[PDB]
């Protein structure tokens, strides 16, 4: 009764400290469905809250990346609230959003604390559908296919709104960046799975380099009916014998597995808003580190040529050229340090490029006014600043308040990426050990090595 | 009857929360004041009439840009003491002058003399060999190698390393850019030492927490543990047999293994400080003669040694005039060394 | 060169086929304690 | 031999005491500051004291055993 | 039988008998790591020079060419690659692959296949000797690191021209070239790495020496100290009592570790944290979050800047900055 | 030192006139050079054409001559090549093409004013630094 013991909450109970406390929950259905929806809840207040906080904060006349600004970045991409060239027409869209989230969140707190305190600790004396055992193999396929396919509804909803509803912004669009509605997905399996295939290296970049919203459309397209399919599979079957053998079967081998997932999705996000300008545009979360580095070139190129200079004939002190050079397989590229980004492609360059490279005629004669405006605009915001957000290369004095969206989102995701792994590692080789009954260590009257013959 | 010697010598060692000791008496003034003079002098003290620099909290300055700096190049190698020829007594000018570092640096001398006999003391009162105060000789080798004997062979305790997080970063700089420091043998015997005994810190843990016996129930497995037991807690046949077959030797021998664990960023330490002890006097390992004599001949030979070389040529040009304000250095913008557009 | 990729892609293949069998090949059972995993 | 810490800061007459001293030292260290009277303690500049208005040298120390008269000079040439 | 057959080749694999073990990580570990090794060790001798930042200006960094030991260095693929790779039969010759650093591109992605597969190799023999799992974990931070400088930086920046570059004087170019490029000496993660290998070696010297200094006395006064343990005794060969006596005293005594388990735990922890910590500064400074810039914070009334410590770092930073790969920059901004 | 009347006396226009700024202009000048105009200017430079700076000597050889508040105004509502040949608002932050540059959308002739007194009065403070680029940091 009146005793700090007497509850199973405690090392004493559970075999694990406190700091470890987590894992009293692995078979406690109940009070571990609270866990989990109470964490959802958390994913949601923040997603609601940052919102309200970013467009708080918000100075619509200035570019986003100027502001800090990471979610109304991914609202916008979807198509809301903005115009031609990413500008701002209404700001209501984000804060719908914003408020709908954060809403959202109140009704997941309540299910997670209620489920984690009040409700039934565990489920299964209460619901043969709600219980279960982390080792029925039908049943954690079940909730596993439901779980499918709930994800490839919500790809199917990108889907919808590139299609049905108002469409997406596509930096790409002819004339200029807008928002455009997607009619003609590209379903050909040659090209989505193609994408699968290529060399994740340079001037390939795998799922990275896609470069369209067709494709991209099109793919949500498969990934939306796999994953239905897929799931109506789990809920049908039970796994094969090659399975059974080949897995670990258990609540922390579970975990372990989405560990090692979630940690390349990680890794996979990171280079996708670092190199990736087409689903991460520009206009919203500032250029590319090879962007901007290009920016720098086409800058000097249209103010030396403005004062008379020949581009294409002026020799660097190293003897390539100094604005224009061969990449190793010919195409014309621009000269200097940037030789190493001649893969990068934008909107405001690729009016210059053709079937050769950068082409000479259309530098000495087609460069416009938004090109020289672009491309100064993005060399004077390349993604380098310090910790506490001074803009520009390390030796630059305090001035400009600045650190690209670019590098936030792809320095927090290798960060949590890499934790994950190592979460991966520990969770995985813990499972294994516990499944073999070792993961408390060595039994002294039967150690393994003593029974096995010397080295030498 | 006992006589006070005794007496005090009874005090001195009682058994308390903190122990005292007679090295206490060397010790713990020596040590408080060291860390009372770094306290004040970062949160109140400029150093704009020794270095041309704000070095406090209270001209601005956070935790990693504070420090109390080196007295000016013109004090030479002056004690510098309160009551000294220079300060003359005076509270204000003495750290105007830059006495607090003298006064961090020497407290800070003394309070290391006196932890080191702090160790020899409790070791022979509770009767252990005294080989933590013998590994304390590292730490010891290092401050003193840089500390004092470093400037007292420079011109001034001026090039001495000023007690701050930022002015010893300046520090490592200095020594890149002036001392190619990164190309000397004693230093890389230091970083394989620090290295190496890092290496050794996490590997010797890991082990020993993954061979462990099960001696409880518990999934948390520190509770399984008695101070008092006779029995090794972990198996060493077990790992013994893992790192032979992970990487070819193992430790065989618990006693050796400890020692090895001592010996290696112990001897690492007292190598580099035999390396500043000869860039005291510029002794430094600067430059390789046959890859000068070769690449003045050939434009066209070009190593890593050859390239660092004009990274410290960058760095003195760069920061002298900043950084040795006593010199006067006016370096016209056309004979800076610097590359094509930057 | 024609003839270096394709041994190099085929060697590749070789070691990575034996990795994935390998540890297709009941390894949960290759342990000293419960080996009816 | 002595009482353990948790004892000590979890007694009412601890806090007692404390309640009072820990706020006291912490409004002397403020005001040491307000006053500016750390300023002249320690010869550390104000804000309007690192140039006189017209020369933009650093007032740097260049005489051994002179240093304390020539401080004395370069803070003359402020006001 | 195929299956009886192969199962003879899965229990060889996996066998604890071997001398070294081999298992199924070790079936890439082994051909990866020779092929770096071989590959390396030919071209630290005898590689002609290397046209690293793709200006046409090869740098020599075998033995054979000019180098010593100290000097020597395996150089980075060219500037004008980037990040494509670049195998021995996208080249047109071995002529052209060797100037445009081909051996390195080897080198560096056998080598993190192979120390990848060695970290999962150490899950895998603790598995068959009935061990826990988590030496791996401690092995994953100097992996992390080595990861960071030769694969995630110059994903970050671009090209592996810009990866640590393989050898004793190229590894002190890498560092000062990134210091003025991303002050990370002002970075708060490399301040924990230093922490961490600052206090590895604290540690490591503290815990050597206070179980040395009350080893249990089992030998003569002329025999070393070391014949008082014998490989596989039962019981402990120090005091362990006495030792946290002296270190409880040295500072005071809930300062000290009572319990060998949480001891041992520390010094893993540690170091480990630590090194975790200073590969995640490199792989996150790949993408341009540097170290804090103090430049010019200090202003007086007028708004002169008044210099610190941080400004005195920031000349040292332009000096490196200027004067690094003189005659690669046409433009005036270093963006990558 | 201090930031004093006499510090904040700037010429007005070419003819001689003078304008003494407020402490208050003078900082909203700051705030607003940051604003709009710092990530191509920072420190006295300029980033896209370190041939041009903001060196009081340097605008008043500019035509027409841009070291005074009107002409600094003039500059910023239509901005010209340094010999006043050109007109580059299409390609520099003006009024004139605050469509394109939309941080110059709000800008009014009080905040004109004030940045224009803030590029006259910081090598006032700072000498040789303003426009003097890395070899001045
Ligand atoms: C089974 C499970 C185990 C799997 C292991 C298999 C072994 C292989 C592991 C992968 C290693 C990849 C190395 C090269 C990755 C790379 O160069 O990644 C870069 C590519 C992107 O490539 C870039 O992609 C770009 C695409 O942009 C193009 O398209 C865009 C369209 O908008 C733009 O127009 C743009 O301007 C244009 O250039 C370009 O092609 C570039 O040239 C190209 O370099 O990212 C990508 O492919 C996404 C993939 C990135 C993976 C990152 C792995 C890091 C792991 C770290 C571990 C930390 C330590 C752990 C310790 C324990
Ligand atoms: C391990 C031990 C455990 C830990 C121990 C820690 C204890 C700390 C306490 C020790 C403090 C010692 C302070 C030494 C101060 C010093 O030296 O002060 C320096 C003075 C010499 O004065 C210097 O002299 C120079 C040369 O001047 C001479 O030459 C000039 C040019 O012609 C002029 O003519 C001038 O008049 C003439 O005097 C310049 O004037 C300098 O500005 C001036 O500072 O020597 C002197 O006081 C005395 C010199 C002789 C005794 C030196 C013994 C101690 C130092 C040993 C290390 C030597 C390092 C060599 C480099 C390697
Ligand atoms: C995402 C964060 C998170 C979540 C969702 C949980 C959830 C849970 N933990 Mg874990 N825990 C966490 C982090 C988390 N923990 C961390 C960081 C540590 C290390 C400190 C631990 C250490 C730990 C231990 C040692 C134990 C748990 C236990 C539990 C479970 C029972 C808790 C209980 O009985 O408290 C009772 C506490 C109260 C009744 C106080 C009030 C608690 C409520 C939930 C606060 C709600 C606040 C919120 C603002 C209300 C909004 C209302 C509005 C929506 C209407 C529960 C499912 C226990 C368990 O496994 O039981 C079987 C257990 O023994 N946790
Ligand atoms: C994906 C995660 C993520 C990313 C990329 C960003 C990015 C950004 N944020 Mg947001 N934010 C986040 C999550 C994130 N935030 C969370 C979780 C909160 C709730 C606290 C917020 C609340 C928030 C506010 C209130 C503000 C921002 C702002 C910003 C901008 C300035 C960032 C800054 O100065 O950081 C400074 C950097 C640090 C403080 C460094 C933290 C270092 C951590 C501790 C390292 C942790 C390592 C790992 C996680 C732990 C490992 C431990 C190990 C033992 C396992 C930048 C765009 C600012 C803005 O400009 O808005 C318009 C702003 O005002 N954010
Ligand atoms: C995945 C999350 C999840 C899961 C698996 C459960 C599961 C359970 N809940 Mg809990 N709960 C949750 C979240 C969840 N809940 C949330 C968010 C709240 C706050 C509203 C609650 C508040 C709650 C209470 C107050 C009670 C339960 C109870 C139960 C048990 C009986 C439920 C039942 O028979 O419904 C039958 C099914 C229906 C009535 C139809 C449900 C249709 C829903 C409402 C709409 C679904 C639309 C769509 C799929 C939702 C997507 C949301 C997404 C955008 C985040 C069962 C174990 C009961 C219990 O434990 O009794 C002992 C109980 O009294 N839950
Ligand atoms: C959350 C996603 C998810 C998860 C966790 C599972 C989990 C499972 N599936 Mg299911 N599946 C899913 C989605 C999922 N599935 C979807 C969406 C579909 C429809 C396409 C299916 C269709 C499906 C079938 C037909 C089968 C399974 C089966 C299984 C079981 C064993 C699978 C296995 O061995 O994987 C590990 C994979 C291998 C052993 C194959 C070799 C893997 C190579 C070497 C890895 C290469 C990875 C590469 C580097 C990364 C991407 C690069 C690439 C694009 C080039 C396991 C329970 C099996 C089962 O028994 O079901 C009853 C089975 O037969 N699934
Ligand atoms: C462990 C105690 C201790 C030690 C070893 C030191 C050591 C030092 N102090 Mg610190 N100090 C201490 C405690 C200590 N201090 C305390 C408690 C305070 C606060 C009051 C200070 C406040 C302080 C200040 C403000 C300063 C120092 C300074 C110094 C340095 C110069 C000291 C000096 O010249 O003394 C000289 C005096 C002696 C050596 C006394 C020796 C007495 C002899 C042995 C008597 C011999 C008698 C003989 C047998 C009789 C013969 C008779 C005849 C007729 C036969 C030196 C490093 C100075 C400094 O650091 O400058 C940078 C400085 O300015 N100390
Ligand atoms: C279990 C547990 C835990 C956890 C918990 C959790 C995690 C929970 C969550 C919770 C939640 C998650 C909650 C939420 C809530 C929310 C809300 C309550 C909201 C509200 C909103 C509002 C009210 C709004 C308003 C508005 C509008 C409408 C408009 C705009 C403006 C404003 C914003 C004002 C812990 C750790 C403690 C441990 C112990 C156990
Ligand atoms: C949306 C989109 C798209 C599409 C996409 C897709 C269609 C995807 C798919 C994807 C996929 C389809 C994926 C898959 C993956 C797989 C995996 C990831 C696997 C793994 C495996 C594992 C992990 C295994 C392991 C193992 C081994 C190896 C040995 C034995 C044992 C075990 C089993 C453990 C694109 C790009 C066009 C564009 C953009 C958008
Ligand atoms: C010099 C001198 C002297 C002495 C003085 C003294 C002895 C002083 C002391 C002083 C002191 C003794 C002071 C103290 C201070 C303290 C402070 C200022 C603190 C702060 C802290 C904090 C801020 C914290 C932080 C943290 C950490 C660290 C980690 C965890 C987290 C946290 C955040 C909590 C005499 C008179 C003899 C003579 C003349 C000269
Ligand atoms: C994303 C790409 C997906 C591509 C499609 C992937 C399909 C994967 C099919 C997996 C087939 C598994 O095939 C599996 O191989 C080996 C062959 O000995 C068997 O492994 C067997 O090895 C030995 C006997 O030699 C036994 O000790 C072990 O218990 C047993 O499992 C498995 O029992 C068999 O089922
Ligand atoms: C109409 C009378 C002529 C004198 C007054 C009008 C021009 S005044 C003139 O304004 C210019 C910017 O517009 C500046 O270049 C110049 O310095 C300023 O004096
Ligand atoms: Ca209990
Ligand atoms: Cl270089
Ligand atoms: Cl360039
Ligand atoms: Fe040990």
């Amino acid at each position: 009764s009146n005793s700090i013991f007497a509850t199973n909450r405690d090392q004493e109970s559970s075999g694990f400290a406190w700091w470890a406390g987590n894992a009293r929950l692995i078979n406690l259905s109940g009070k571990l469905l609270g866990a989990h929806v109470a964490h959802a809840g958390l994913i949601v207040f923040w997603a609601g809250a940052m919102t309200l906080f970013e467009l708080a904060h918000f100075i619509p006349e200035k570019p986003m990346y100027e502001q800090g600004l990471i979610l109304i970045p991914h609202i916008a991409t979807l198509g809301w609230g903005v115009g031609p060239g990413g500008e701002v027409v209404d700001t209501f869209p984000f804060f719908v959003v914003g408020v709908v989230h954060l809403i959202s969140s109140a009704v997941l707190g309540f299910g997670g604390v209620y489920h984690a305190i009040r409700g039934p600790e565990t489920l299964e004396e209460y619901s043969s559908f709600f219980g279960y055992d982390w080792k029925d193999k039908n049943k954690m396929t079940t909730i596993l296919g439901f779980h499918l396919i709930v994800l490839g509804i919500g790809a199917l909803l990108l889907v919808a709104k590139a299609m049905f509803f108002g469409g997406l912004y596509d930096t790409w669009a002819p004339g200029g960046g807008d928002v455009r509605v997607i009619t003609n997905p590209t379903l050909d399996p040659r090209v989505i799975f193609g994408y699968l295939l290529k060399s994740p290296f340079g001037g390939e970049g795998w799922i990275v380099s896609v470069n369209n919203l067709e494709d991209v459309v099109g793919g949500h397209i498969w990934i939306g009916l796999i994953c239905i399919a897929g799931g109506i599979w789990h809920i049908l079957t039970t796994p094969f014998g090659w399975a059974r053998r080949a897995f670990i079967w258990s609540g922390e081998a579970y975990l372990s597995y989405s560990l090692g997932a979630l940690s390349m999705m990680g890794f996979i996000a990171t280079c996708f808003v670092w190199f990736n300008n087409t689903v991460y545009p520009s206009e919203f979360y500032g250029p590319t580190g090879p962007e901007a580095s290009q920016a720098q070139a086409m800058t000097f190129l249209i103010r030396d040529q403005k004062l008379g200079a020949n581009v294409g004939s002026a020799q660097g002190p190293t003897g390539l050229g100094k604005y224009l050079m061969r990449s190793p397989t010919g195409e014309i590229i621009f000269g200097g340090e940037t030789m190493r980004f001649w893969d990068f492609r934008g909107p405001w360059l690729e009016p210059l490029r053709g079937p050769n490279g950068l082409d000479l005629n259309k530098i000495k004669n087609d460069i416009q006014p938004w090109q020289e405006r672009r491309a100064a605009e993005y060399m004077t915001h390349a993604p380098l600043g310090s910790l506490n957000s001074v803009g520009g290369v390390a030796t630059e004095i305090n001035s400009v308040n600045f650190v690209s969206p670019r590098s936030w989102l792809a320095t927090s995701h290798f960060v949590l990426a890499f934790f994950f792994l190592v979460g991966h590692l520990w969770h995985a080789g813990r499972a294994r050990a516990a499944a073999a009954g070792f993961e408390k260590g060595i039994d002294r009257e039967s150690e393994p090595v003593l029974s096995m013959p010397s080295l030498d | 009857e006992r006589g006070w010697f005794d007496i005090l010598d009874d005090w001195l060692k009682r058994d308390r929360f903190v122990f005292v000791g007679w090295s206490g008496i060397l010790l713990f003034p020596c040590a408080y004041l060291a860390l009372g003079g770094w306290l004040t002098g970062t949160t109140f003290v400029t150093s704009w009439y020794t270095h041309g620099l704000a070095s406090s909290y209270l001209e601005g300055c956070n935790f990693l840009t504070v420090a109390v700096s080196t007295p000016a190049n013109s004090m030479g190698h002056s004690l510098l003491l309160l009551w000294g020829p220079e300060a003359q007594g005076d509270f204000t000018r003495w750290c105007q002058l830059g006495g607090l570092w003298t006064f961090i640096a020497l407290h800070g001398a003394f309070g290391l003399i006196g932890f080191m006999l702090r160790q020899f003391e409790i070791a022979r009162l509770v009767g252990v060999r005294p080989y933590n105060a013998i590994a304390f000789s590292a730490p010891i080798a290092v401050f003193v190698s840089v500390f004092l004997i470093y400037p007292l062979g420079q011109s001034s305790w001026f090039f001495a390393p000023s007690f701050g997080v930022a002015a010893i970063f300046r520090f490592l700089l200095f020594f890149q850019g002036f001392h190619n420091w990164t190309l000397n043998p004693f230093h890389m015997m230091g970083v394989a030492g620090v290295l190496g005994g890092a290496l050794l810190c996490a590997i010797h843990g890991a082990t020993v927490e993954n061979t462990l016996f099960q001696d409880g129930e518990g999934a948390s497995t520190f509770r399984a543990f008695n101070p008092t037991q006779a029995e090794e807690t972990y198996s060493m046949v077990t790992a013994n047999r893992f790192w032979s077959q992970i990487f070819g030797i193992a430790f065989s021998n618990k006693r050796w293994l400890h020692f090895f664990m001592l010996f290696v960023p112990v001897t690492g330490l007292w190598m580099s400080a035999i390396g500043v002890v000869g860039l005291a006097l510029n002794l430094r390992s600067y430059d390789f003669i046959s890859q000068e004599i070769r690449a003045a001949e050939d434009p066209e030979f070009e190593t890593f040694y050859t390239k660092n070389l004009l990274l410290n040529e960058g760095i003195r040009a760069w920061m002298a005039p900043q950084d040795q304000p006593h010199e006067n250095f006016v370096f016209p913008e056309e004979v800076l060394p610097r590359g094509n557009a930057l | 060169m024609e003839t270096l990729k394709i041994t190099v892609y085929i060697v590749v293949t070789f070691f990575v086929l034996l990795f994935v069998f390998g540890f297709l090949s009941g390894d949960p059972a290759r342990n000293p304690k419960r080996k009816d995993l | 031999g002595e009482r353990p810490f948790s004892d000590i800061i979890t007694s009412v007459r601890y806090w007692v005491i404390h309640s009072i001293t820990i706020p006291a030292l912490f409004i002397a260290g403020w005001l040491f500051v307000s006053t500016g009277l750390a300023y002249d303690v320690f010869g550390t500049p104000r804000p309007d004291s690192y140039y006189a208005q017209e020369q933009r040298s650093i007032p740097l120390v260049t005489d051994r055993f002179e240093a304390k008269q020539q401080v004395e000079t370069f803070l003359e040439q402020l006001k | 039988q195929t299956a009886n057959l192969w199962e003879r080749f899965c229990d060889w694999i996996t066998s604890t008998e071997n001398r070294l073990y081999i298992g199924w990580f070790g079936v890439i570990m082994i051909p990866t790591l020779l092929a770096a090794t071989i590959c390396f060790v030919i071209a630290f001798i005898a590689a002609p020079p290397v046209d690293i930042d793709g200006i046409r200006e090869p740098v020599s960094g075998s033995l054979l060419y000019g180098n010593n030991i100290i000097t020597a260095a395996v150089v980075p693929s060219s500037n004008a690659i980037g990040l494509h790779l670049y195998p021995i039969w996208d080249a047109a010759s071995l002529d052209e692959w060797l100037y445009n650093g081909g051996p390195y591109q080897l080198i560096i992605f056998h080598f993190l296949i192979g120390i990848f597969c060695y970290m999962g190799r150490e899950w895998e023999l603790s598995y068959r000797l009935g061990m826990r799992p988590w030496i791996p974990v401690a092995f994953s931070a100097p992996v992390a690191a080595a990861t960071a400088v030769l694969l995630i930086y110059p994903i970050g920046q671009g090209s592996f021209s810009d990866g640590l570059m393989l050898g004793i004087s190229g590894t002190f170019n890498f560092m000062i070239v990134f210091q003025a490029e991303h002050n990370i000496l002002m970075h708060p993660f490399h301040m924990l790495g230093v922490a961490g290998v600052f206090g590895g070696a604290l540690f490591a010297a503290m815990h050597g020496s206070l179980v040395t200094s009350s080893l249990i006395r089992e030998t003569t006064e002329t025999e070393s100290t070391n014949y008082g343990y014998k490989f596989g005794q039962e019981e402990e060969t120090y005091n362990i009592v006495a030792a946290h006596g002296y270190f409880g005293r040295l500072i005071f005594q809930y300062a000290s570790f009572n319990n060998s388990r949480s001891l041992h735990f520390f010094l893993a922890a540690w170091p480990v944290v630590g090194i975790w910590f200073a590969a995640l500064g490199i792989s996150t400074m790949a993408f341009n979050l540097n170290g804090f810039n103090f430049n010019h914070s200090v202003v007086d009334a007028q708004g002169n800047v008044i210099n610190t410590w941080a400004d005195i770092i920031n000349r040292a930073n332009i000096g490196i900055e200027v004067m690094h790969e003189r005659n690669a920059h046409n433009f005036p901004l270093d963006l990558a | 030192a201090e930031l004093t009347p006499e510090v904040l006396t700037v010429p007005l226009n070419s003819e001689g006139k003078t304008i003494t700024l407020t402490e208050k202009q003078y900082l909203e000048g700051k705030r607003l050079f940051q604003y709009a105009c710092a990530s191509c200017h920072v420190g006295g430079i300029t980033k896209t054409n370190p041939s041009l700076d903001l060196r009081t000597e340097t605008l008043a050889l500019a035509t027409p001559p841009r070291d005074n508040i009107e002409g600094l105004v003039d500059y910023m509502k239509n901005p010209t090549t340094y010999d006043g040949e050109q007109e580059i608002a299409e390609v520099h932050p003006s009024l004139r093409s605050a469509d394109i540059f939309p941080k110059m959308r709000n800008l009014t002739e009080k905040d004109l004013v004030a940045i224009a007194g803030h590029i006259l009065v910081e090598p006032k403070i700072l000498g040789d630094k303003w426009g003097g680029g890395k070899v001045y940091y």
